[PDB]
RNA sequence: CAGCUAGUUGGUGGGGUAACGGCCUACCAAGGCAAUGACGUGUAGCUAUGCUGAGAAGUAGAAUAGCCACAAUGGGACUG
RNA sequence: AUUGGGCGUAAAGCAAGCGCAGGCGGAUUGAAAAGUCUGGUGUUAAAGGCAGCUGCUUAACAGUUGUAUGCAUUGGAAACUAUUAAUCUAGAGUGUGGUAGGGAGUUUUGGAAUUUCAUGUGGAGCGGUGAAAUGCGUAGAUAUAUGAAGGAACACCAGUGGCGAAGGCGAAAACUUAGGCCAUUACUGACGCUUAGGCUUGAAAGUGUGGGGAGCAAAUAGGAUUAGAUACCCUAGUAGUCCACACCGUAAACGAUAGAUACUAGCUGUCGGGGCGAUCCCCUCGGUAGUGAAGUUAACACAUUAAGUAUCUCGCCUGG
RNA sequence: CAAGGAUAGCACCGGUGAUUGGAGUUAAGUCGUAACAAGGUACCCCUACGAGAACGUGGGGGUGGAUCA
């Protein structure tokens, strides 16, 4: 394959992904690429498990000289994409953490929150569940 | 003009350092020196002294990771940060 | 280069199409 | 704006414009320690009394009163009263309110009280006017 | 309100309240706090308890329970 | 207005550039786990309150129970941050090669001629407005041409041009040199980012300092006109416009749109660079533009150069 | 030893005081309409002076003016 338009350090990660986010929901636009982490990796692969956001293919050139991910978002036969709206929670001007008792359903119960804890990342609802919270990563509904 | 590729190939040591810090450092420095010979031989140039301000702290900051990073810097410190 | 293809499959080709039964 | 920002520039909340301070503040000898109890109608020697021109569009001749409190601040009030019961020297207690009609007047009296009782002949304005109980 | 502070700053020895403590001193000293604004300045008695609002927070710690302070202001000693 | 708001015209981005206090940071990995969760105990008072009951006729009130509530002390986790131990480039960038701007300054002149003087001739007008007049002309004008001098500023090229940090850059010629445009897994390996404080610069009036001052106009002064001209008319006309120095350091320096950073239908133009080839067409990237999608301002509209999208930092903002 | 009592120098803060700038307010005070049309002169911004004043003129910054393709 090859993916097209590379993206270097704008700031950080998350912004870095919300930008193209947000882009790709303004001009209708498929698939959009974007710095790779262990972080992001899980979240994006929560991110398909949980239907918001479609497939993704994490890029590397041979080693950390570059590592990037494109990511598609699913879409109806309409040109309607499943992304209603992702918000960042992680960012370096401010860490942002929450235990697994304080997690709510977005949405109307429906939006799931994608949250690293001590010992891993996972959903809102099986992060609850866990009993071990950490930082959160992107509210998705 | 610039005075580019004789300092370069000066702090040029090995291959392996075409774009390293230390000709980083060496090229703001020679600019900083060429910068004040040309603004005392053009005065009105203010063009010329923001960019040797600008140089010079971009220098300052070149220096403190240089010394951050190598312990070995400040031993045989040519390019003290002072100016 | 590939590393990790994460469910190759993408969606293609959204064709204007709605109600498609109507008769 | 932003937090970061914001953290040096903090919130500045709205700001107004003086209504009726003095009425909650005077000063006495033995420890001038303010007397710090917010009252809601208090006394003072009256000033000046008369009649005066509102503006244009609801003009008139309505009472006006230079009116002294304990405290260092006097101030120019409207009398809420049928008629003006001030005399230029009357104790009186001061109210709340704000007139926008009469300028120099920003304050309203409560009519009635200790002072300024009885207008009479009233069924609206008995527990102001300091009007009795209406007895047929 | 940008500089403030000469036990200031700490050390040996000695003395010291109930005692460690420059607590204080003989001797030896020049350092201590500070643009995250030092020093100074005046004030509030501090916590629980007192209200409003969902919340953010604001509103007193009057009196009070605990602690704390004067007990007319400032000292000294004695008792306990 | 973290919760719970703006910065184009109804607060508005610092006048411009650079920076620390301070703030945050790209990828992988390990230590540590402060931040993070987690396991607990102590205490955070009875009275007060949440839930509960009793009696006071009933709560008012009084009593009362499970529960609040903040610190310390305690096993861990590595996900990252503040830290540490290394690396990789892709952010800062740097290298190479191609590589342009009226960039600034420095150093020169050249002219349209402005004014003046002599050569002259000319033989009663010049001049100025909406109207005239004031003013200038008969020591010979109007005007004319030569020669000489002193100052000022450079006709066209001037761009849906580029660059310079804004301030700005245009008669040409040279130099020093900031910086730029194009593509580089190329090199340090985050060296980064801004910015309160801090550093420098900063149209200009106008200040004095030394020259000339060519010309003129603040002020001032006459004739108009006016209800009156030191306003609109002009003539006379200084500071000043000119330069050297500081200071004045403000501007409609405002795009009333901050700096660094990455992304968003297109379309039609231009300039520069890279490739190519009669030119050229063309492609690449920027710069420089716009209608307009989407998106976003009440609205006016911006719109790939946003007032669109988002991160770090700062400045400005609550009624007249 | 001491509550305290002092000197000449100074220092901090408050009110007052012949005389007085500035602000809102009287549908009914004085001149001319500068200026709002390109608003009777286009607006102004920074700065010098003067003018009752709207303001007027200088050197620079701009159109937050119309005309007009």
């Amino acid at each position: 394959i090859t993916t097209t338009k590379p993206i270097k350090a704008h700031f950080d990660p998350v912004a870095d992904l919300l930008t193209k986010i947000n882009n790709a929901r303004k001009a209708k636009l498929m698939t959009v690429t974007t710095i790779a982490s262990k972080l992001k990796i899980a979240i994006l692969e929560i991110l398909v498990k949980e239907g918001y956001l479609a497939n993704f293919q994490v890029l590397e050139n041979k080693s950390k000289t570059k590592r990037i991910v494109t990511f598609n978002l699913k879409y109806t036969q309409r040109r309607i994409p499943s992304i209603n709206g992702v918000k960042q929670i992680s960012k370096p001007g401010l860490r942002i953490y929450r235990p697994f008792e304080k997690l709510p359903l977005v949405l109307n119960g429906l939006g799931i929150a994608i949250i690293s804890t001590s010992d891993g990342v996972m959903t809102d609802k099986v992060a609850r569940l866990k009993k071990i919270g950490g930082e959160i990563l992107a509210y998705v509904w | 003009q610039i005075d580019k590729n004789g300092i370069i190939k000066s702090a040029q040591l090995h291959d392996k350092d075409v774009g390293s810090i230390q000709v980083q450092v060496s090229l703001l420095t020679s600019q900083i020196k060429q910068l004040t010979d040309h603004l005392l031989a053009n005065k009105k140039d203010f063009i010329s002294k923001r960019g040797l301000y600008a140089k010079v702290s971009k220098r300052k900051r070149l220096l403190k990771y240089l010394k951050h990073n190598d312990l070995e810097a400040y031993r045989n410190l040519v390019k003290t940060l002072n100016l | 280069r590939t590393e990790k293809a994460q469910k190759p499959k993408e969606e293609l080709w959204d064709v204007v199409q709605k109600m498609g039964n109507f008769d | 704006a932003t937090i970061a920002q914001l953290i040096r520039k903090p919130r500045k909340k709205k700001k107004v414009k003086s209504k009726s301070p003095a009425l909650h503040y005077n000063l006495n000898l033995l420890n001038k320690k303010v007397t710090n109890v917010y009252s809601p109608l208090k006394r003072g020697v009256c000033t000046r009394v008369g009649t005066m021109t509102p503006k244009k569009p609801n003009s008139a001749l309505r009472k006006y009163a230079k009116v002294r409190l304990t405290n260092g601040f006097e101030v120019l009030t409207y009398i809420p009263g049928e008629g003006h019961n001030l005399q230029e020297h009357s104790v009186t207690l001061l109210r709340g309110g704000r007139v926008k009609d009469l300028p120099g007047v920003r304050y309203h009296i409560v009519r009635g009280t200790l002072d300024t009782v009885g207008v009479e002949k009233r069924r609206q304005q008995r527990s102001a006017y300091g009007a009795k109980k209406p007895k047929a």
